């Protein structure tokens, strides 16, 4: 039951993050404006390519 | 990054409108053209059956 809780809560959190979205005219892609450290951008893009 | 986003939309709109209109026009004209072709070939078939019935007589 605990892991069911954490899965469901996180998934709610994912939907919350997805609420913040580029409402484009036609794009099926999304362009999000986010603040992020310049320190870790190498790990950022490593994660993205993963 | 700000130019291509509208280029996509414009070419997509062009394709959608042009293709729906072209299909509808193709449809309306193929009605009459198929009608004419089928009717004339029917008349030629009627000539063929005229020939066959004359031979049988």
């Amino acid at each position: 039951i605990r892991v069911w809780f954490i899965k469901v809560r996180k998934m709610k959190a994912i939907y919350h993050t997805l609420n913040l979205c580029n409402i484009d005219v036609t794009q099926k892609c999304l362009i999000a404006e986010v603040w992020c450290p310049v320190t870790d951008l190498d790990s950022i893009q490593f994660a993205l390519r993963r | 990054s700000q130019t291509q986003g509208i280029q996509q939309l414009l070419q997509a709109e062009k394709r959608a409108a042009e293709k729906v209109a072209d299909a509808r026009k193709r449809k309306a004209r193929r009605l009459k053209q198929a009608k004419e072709e089928a009717q004339m070939e029917v008349e030629q078939y009627r000539r063929e059956r005229e020939q066959e019935f004359q031979s049988k007589q």
